[PDB]
Order: structure tokens, then sequence, then C-alpha cells
């Protein structure tokens, strides 16, 4: 009767395949949470390999038919943009939450007193994160950063690594430290510099005080290595001077050709001779440079490298202090160069890694900058490193940005479960059970990392749950809010003294972005697939 | 036997869902073998001289350092060079042209080479005309290649890439890489100072 | 096809040739800044219009 050309799902069919849909995303990354944790490695049907532990890569690489599905492989990816961390937490947890909303609309109740359940529940337990379960890093200082980064990099290629990566990724982070109007210090992580190349172990990865290149000079005859560097960032290529589509050369009297042809690169050679004169030392160019000007700037006894990467000069000019030159024009319509353009740093060498050789700008003035050379025992390894310190790195910008953190392994979870559990009875008679559902959807992640470690799941998330219980009830045991999980012998461990952290916006983007895609799956109920 | 003019009525209208899931699949069938005719049958009907760098560019290039077939076409960029290879395991020639173009990836990673057998995209096509080097740019046959094994031999790779070049197929040919350098692109938020 | 929002939004009169690029078709704001969406993109806005 309908006549519609193509497929419908009506009523709980719909339901239990979104749920399906779901539950099978969630179990395919479901095996990569905690330290306890094992990597994946994919296979793109081309021969090329992927090991990776990060959600969101997972995801990502993937290629996924059911839109339910897609909705949480899109939500890991929007974690991953809007935080960096917690990109498998988010997953499960809107899986779980999607989980036991269904149970309960097939329990005959409506999906939006579920809906509006789950809307006072995660209102409620942002608020007792924000109010109770917050511990500010002033009192705690370096030690706070170093275990954020160590907690971080756990279930990671750099888990045992970590006493030296942390370090690393926090004097990284540190380097790059600027402050903006309104005397915010803003951290701009994405201009740290992760340059990988096997060979050495990990313990050899070299943390740059200054920028690293992967480029080399263009020109065999030039110097590899100058100790006063006068760096000149030009942003046009450096070749033989050609008119536009708008002019074109035409010859009536013959012998003004090879005046014609002497100026076409006589032009150039000017160009070079002004920027030469100033005593720049470096020149880089993001355009190409012809052998001409090689040899020009080869006589001269200086650098010159051509083809760099946009972002990468001018996170050099920003940082050696010079400007960006697209062209060679004044306000007086002349062609000029002068030396205050110029950036300085107290070392530039083109240094070896592993039979291939990269430009080292070592201690930029007026502005300190910071590049990982990250050395591994192969392609893939190295490419994980990259992610996980990529991960590390996201962490400790959220910790110094806003100066909260929670504990970790889980105990978070067991107290907003415990909390949400006490705090349903109180509003409502349906949305009393989607309060309810709410906290127990939340204890998938402790459960989840129990079992990781091949431990009595059971046993320790009750014994958890009894810890944050008595630490709710009782007001003179208030410390039993950090109690998390030890998953190395698998035992309550105050995680607060262990020093297990987590950035609290993590916690409240995660929780934010589950309950919206819970909401957003949980309003269908009835499916049209047009045949294409 | 009269009454011709019907005009029918709305039973057509009744079996429009049966007639567009058979429509459907007659429409893949038909762009399938188009695709697949507009080679067949439209192409199988019908000292300089010693090449002295014809050596240096062999030992320079061994510096390493159904639905398919459609679908692998249909989507992507065109403005890229897409050279498919035919073959049928057992008859012999296959394997010097699949070495030659597994050479040639190497100096020219923008072409796409890619291999896919006769049996599961004619009968005369299988028996005497495996050997066939399409070339597909922006969707369309620019290279229609058959009987390359008279203008080649039974070759390294060196003659099959003087054999595209000198009818300007090839793409102009443009250093090693630690290993990679990029991570990500976006707002990356570069440094600034503030004072 | 933004022109006539832009136009009615700020308050600017389209120049067409540097003749006529007078003062008077210039729209007074109070800020132009450009926004990142907490790395979600950039966003430039132009909040404060004197006669909006
Ligand atoms: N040393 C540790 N002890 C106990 N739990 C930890 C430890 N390090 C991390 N965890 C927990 O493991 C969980 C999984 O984190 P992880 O999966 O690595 O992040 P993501 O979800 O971004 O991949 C986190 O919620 C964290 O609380
Ligand atoms: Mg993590």
């Amino acid at each position: 009767p309908l006549s519609v050309f193509g497929d419908r799902s009506t009523g709980e069919t719909i339901r239990s395949q979104n749920v399906m849909a779901a539950a099978s995303i969630a179990n395919i990354v479901k095996s990569s949470l905690g330290p306890v944790g094992l990597d994946k490695m994919l296979v793109d049907d081309i021969g090329d390999v992927t090991i990776t532990n990060d959600g969101a890569t997972i995801l990502k690489l993937l290629e996924v038919e059911h839109p339910a599905a897609k909705v949480l492989c899109e939500l890991a990816d929007l974690q991953d943009k809007e935080v960096g961390d917690g990109t498998t937490s988010v997953v499960i947890i809107a899986a779980e939450l999607l989980k036991n909303a269904d149970e309960l609309v097939k329990q005959k109740i409506h999906p939006t007193s579920v809906i509006s359940g789950y809307r006072l529940a995660c209102k409620e337990a942002v608020r007792y994160i924000n109010e109770n379960l917050i511990v500010n890093t002033d009192e705690l200082g370096r030690d706070c950063l170093i275990n954020a980064a160590k907690t971080s990099m756990s279930s990671k290629i750099i888990g045992i690594n970590g006493d030296f990566f942390a370090n690393m990724v926090v004097d990284a982070v540190l380097a790059i430290k600027y402050t903006d109007i309104r005397g915010q210090p803003r951290y701009p992580v994405n201009s740290v510099n992760i340059l990988k190349a096997h060979g050495r172990s990990q313990m050899e990865s070299m943390l740059i005080s200054g920028y690293a290149l992967n480029c080399v000079v263009g020109s065999q005859g030039m110097p590899k290595r100058i100790v006063n560097a006068k760096i000149a960032c030009l942003d046009f290529s450096l070749q033989k001077t050609k008119m536009k589509l708008g002019v074109q050369v035409v010859i009536t009297d013959p012998e003004k050709l090879d005046q014609i042809r002497q100026r076409e690169s006589d032009i150039t050679k000017e160009r070079i001779q002004k920027i030469l004169a100033t005593g720049a030392n470096v020149i880089l160019t993001t355009g190409g440079i012809d052998d001409m000007c090689l040899k020009y700037f080869v006589e001269a006894g200086a650098m010159a490298v051509r083809r760099v990467l946009k972002r990468d000069l001018k996170r050099i000019a920003k940082a050696s202090g010079a400007t960006i030159l697209s062209t060679l024009a004044n306000l007086e319509g002349e062609e000029t160069f002068e030396a205050a353009m110029l950036g300085q740093a107290e070392e530039v060498v083109q240094e070896r890694i592993c039979d291939d050789e990269l430009i080292l700008i070592k201690n930029t003035k007026a502005r300190t900058s910071a590049s990982i050379i990250l050395r591994g025992a192969n392609d893939f390894m190295c490419d994980e490193m990259e992610r996980s310190l990529h991960d590390a790195l996201c962490v400790v910008k959220r910790v110094l940005e806003s100066k909260s953190v929670v504990p970790g392994g889980g105990a978070v979870e067991a107290a907003l479960s415990i909390y949400l559990e006490n705090y349903a009875t109180s509003m409502g008679s349906r949305e009393q059970l989607a309060i309810a559902e709410f906290a127990r959807s939340l204890l998938v992640i402790p459960n989840t990392l129990a079992v990781n470690a091949a431990q009595d799941s059971t046993d320790l998330v009750a014994k958890l749950r009894a810890f944050h219980n008595e630490a709710q009830v009782n007001p003179e045991r208030k410390n039993l809010k950090w109690i998390g999980l030890d998953l190395s012998n698998g035992k309550p461990r105050d995680n607060k003294q262990a020093g297990v952290f987590e950035p609290t916006i993590v916690k409240v983007k995660s929780l934010k972005f589950a309950t919206e895609a819970a909401i957003t799956i949980l309003r269908i109920d009835d499916l049209i697939k047009l045949h294409p | 036997l009269a009454g011709e003019g019907i005009s029918v009525n709305t039973g057509p209208k009744g079996v429009i869902n049966d007639w567009r899931r058979f429509k459907q699949l007659e429409t893949e069938q038909r762009e399938e073998q188009c695709r697949e005719m507009e080679r067949l049958i439209k192409k199988l009907s019908m000292f300089l001289q010693q090449y002295r760098k014809q050596r240096m560019e062999e030992m320079r290039q061994q510096l390493h350092k159904g639905e398919g077939f459609l679908d692998m076409i249909d989507k992507e960029q065109k403005s890229i060079v897409i050279m498919v290879h035919i073959y049928e395991d057992g008859i012999p020639g296959t394997e010097a042209m699949n070495g030659c173009m597994i050479c040639l990836a190497a100096e020219y990673p923008a072409v796409k080479f890619c291999k896919v057998k006769s049996s599961v995209i004619s009968s005369q096509f299988t028996r005497n005309a495996l050997p066939a080097l399409l070339i597909y740019k922006g969707g369309e046959l620019i290279g229609n290649f058959v009987r390359v094994t008279d203008q080649l031999g039974d070759f390294f790779a060196v003659d099959l890439e003087a054999f595209l070049q000198e009818f300007g197929l090839l793409p102009e040919k443009e250093v090693l890489t630690s290993v990679r350098n990029s991570a990500t692109c976006h707002s990356e938020d570069s440094d600034l100072e503030i004072d | 096809e933004d022109i006539e929002f832009i136009c009615k939004t700020i308050g600017t009169k389209p120049v067409a040739h540097i003749d006529q690029f007078t003062a008077d078709m210039l729209g007074s704001a109070e800020l132009a800044e450009e926004v990142n969406l907490n790395g979600s993109g950039k966003l430039l806005k132009i909040t404060g219009c004197a006669s909006p």
C-alpha cells in the first residue's frame, strides 16, 4: 500500500538493529581500554599495516555500513578533535547507554521519559563531578603534569617508557607556551613538529631545543653547518624571471634579444644579491630554487633550502623572529630587503638520522620552540609512538589550560554511579528508572578495565562500589572518593595517591557527547531504506 | 483478437516496484557491458639506434629505494592516469609485462597500475587477446593498446616506458624522507607571543 | 549571493571602482574577530554595528 521503492523496518526490530550495530562497534574497540589493553593491527587490503590502540584511528580506518554505527564512529572522531583523549571511553559509554535505554523501551517505558532521565542524569553527573571530584593542580605542581602524561601514555606502546616520555612531553609543551590577550596562558599544541625515523631504541628519542626541518640543502656545495644563523624566510620561488600572461615579448630590432635574455636572469640575480647583502646566512623558501640561485648561495657560503612546508616556515619565522616575505616591495615602490626582516638562531645544522639527513635549527632567539624526533624499530612503531605522543600532548595541554583533574581508574565512574543511583529516587517515577539505568551504564568502564586484566570484574567493582558508597554516606570518610582500580594487582587503590589523573574536561565532554549520541539514536523507531 | 487500442491503466503502476527491481539490475548490466565494449570489438577487430641510455635507465630502475572494475574507476579523481592490466594464467607473456609494470610503478607513483583477469570481467578476447594495456584517464580510454607483444617482445621496463612516453601518455617524472613528517592538517594554532 | 545580506547587516555599500571608494561607504562595527570553535573549526564574527 505504501508503494515505496525500498525496505522498511518499524518498531522493536529497528531499535534492536540499532542497538546491535552500536554494541558491535563498542565490542570492536572494547579490548583496547586501559593499561592492560592490547593494540590492534589493521590491514588495508593492499598490504598497508597499521598497529594502533587509539579508538579514533581504529574507527576511521574501518569502513562501516550501518548509519547508527557511523554515528558512534563520528562521535569518536568528534571526541578526538575537541579533547584528544578518552576516544574509546565515549564510544563504550554511548553504546552501554543505548543498550540500557533500549532495555527500558522494551519494558514499555516511553523513549521520551528515558531521554529526559538521561538528560537529568548527565546534568547532575557533570555538576557532581565539578563540585566533588576535582583536584586543583596548583598545589601539585609539575608532578601533576608528569602523572597526567604517564596516565595518558599507559595502554600505549610507550607505557613503561613513560618515565622518560612524560618528561619529554612536559618540556615540549612548556616550551611552546605563550600568553594571549586577557593574560590567559594558551598552549598551542600541533606546533610541536613530530619527526619520526626508525633506528635506535625509544630511549634515544631526541627533544629538539629549537625546530627540526624534514628537508636538506638544495646543493652539495653549500656548507652543512652555520654557527650564527641569520634566517631569511621567503614565500616566492627563486627562478628565472618569466613574464605573466598579459605581457608578451615581440622583437623587431634583433639587437635587443641578448639584453632581454640577460635581464631575464639578472632580475633574480639582483634579488639574490639584495637578500644576501644584509648578512643573511640561512635562506628558507616555500617555492623552488633553480641551479643558478643555488650557485649564487654556494659562492656566498650560505644555506638555501627549497620547497619548505608553509606551516614549518611560519613556525620557524615566528620562533626566530623573521618575517615571511612573499615579495620584495616596500611602500616607496622600490625593491629592497633590510636586516630587520632577518631571524636569528644559535646554530643551524644538517644532521644525519639513520642514513637520512634533516636540518636542525637550534636555540631560536626571541621565542622558544620545540620539536620531537621519535626513534623506533620500524615505520609502524614510529606511527604508534606519534599517535600516543599526540594524545599525551593533548592531555598535558588540557591539564595546563584548565587546572582541574579527576582521579583515574574508574573512580569517577563508580562515584557517579553511586551518586546517581541515590539521586534517582528524588525525581519522577519513570525518569527515576532512566537515571538509575544511566548510573548502571556508567559502570561499564571499570568492568571493562577489570576484564581486560583477566581479573574478577564482579568482585573488584563490588568492592569499589562499597568504598564509594561508604564515602558518600559517611561524611568523615570522604577521602575514599579517590579509590580507583589498580589493575597491576587487581585491588582497589587510592588513585589520587597513586598519581592516576585525567583532565576533567575529558570526562565532561565524553559524558555530554555520549548522552547526545544515545539520545539521537534513541529517537528512531522506524527506518526507510530506499533502493539505490 | 481486437481492441488493441487500450492506453492501459494503473495496472503498470501497481507493478512499478517489480519493474524497477528488474530495471536497476538491467541498467547495471548495461553499464558493465558498455564499459566492456568500449575496448572490445572497438579495438580487437582492428649510435642513437641502440639507445645508449637504455642501460643506465635499467640500472636506475632497479633502485627501488567484475564490479570492482566499475567501482574503482567510477570514483576517485579524473586527473590521474590509470593503466589497467588484462591477463590470464597459463599463457606466457603476462609475467614479463607484470614485472615491467611493477618496476614502472616505483618511478611513477602517480599512475595507478592495476590488474584484473578476463574471466571475472569474450571468447575471442580470451583465446588470443589477453595482453591489453588499458589506459584510462578522465573516465575515458586514452590508450587502447592491444597486441603489445609484437611491438614489445617477450622486454624490460625501459621498453614499456619508452613505448608509453613516445605517445605522451606517461606523466612527467619528478629524495628519500626519513619516514614521514605530516601527522595532521587543520587550524593548528601556530606560535604567537603577544606583549 | 551574500552581498545583500552583508550590506543589510553591517551597513556597508558595495564598491565596484576605486574612484568611488570613500569613507562614507564603510560600515562601522564594534568588533570583528575570528574565533576557533574548540578545534572544530574557525568562525568569523562581526558583533556590534552602529545602525544595525
Ligand atoms: N595507571 C592506570 N591505572 C588504572 N587505570 C588507568 C591507568 N591509566 C589509565 N587508566 C584508565 O584506563 C582507561 C582507558 O584509557 P584509554 O583507553 O587509554 O584512553 P582512550 O579511551 O582515549 O584510548 C581510562 O579511563 C583511565 O581511567
Ligand atoms: Mg587515553
